């Protein structure tokens, strides 16, 4: 299954996906966090 | 019968129907001999069970 929005997965066979950090968003799926873009604020851990 | 897979996890999640968790790897009545409980495994329950 794919890693719900919030979550990312930078690895092969892990059977959980790791919350993002403060200031990024992920959405479905992802293997890596995006560092919101200028002018957007992320809020809290995992945000969408 | 619950498990924490993931660190921070607000509350134990149940295990799901067909797996268990049993209290200790000692008192596990029906495990194989090379499966450890650590509190992060969810076992899925035996053949005939």
């Amino acid at each position: 299954k794919p890693c719900q929005p919030g979550r990312y997965q930078n690895s092969i066979g892990q059977r959980v996906c790791k919350p993002c950090d403060m200031g990024t968003y992920s959405r479905y799926g992802g293997e890596l966090c995006t560092k919101c873009p200028a002018g957007t604020v992320a809020s809290k851990t995992g945000s969408s | 019968g619950y498990y924490t897979d993931v660190d921070g996890l607000p509350i134990q999640l149940p295990c799901k129907p067909g797996t268990f968790m049993p209290f200790d790897t000692a008192t596990a009545n029906l495990l194989d001999t090379g499966l450890t409980v650590d509190g992060t495994q969810c076992y899925t329950c035996q053949t005939g069970t």
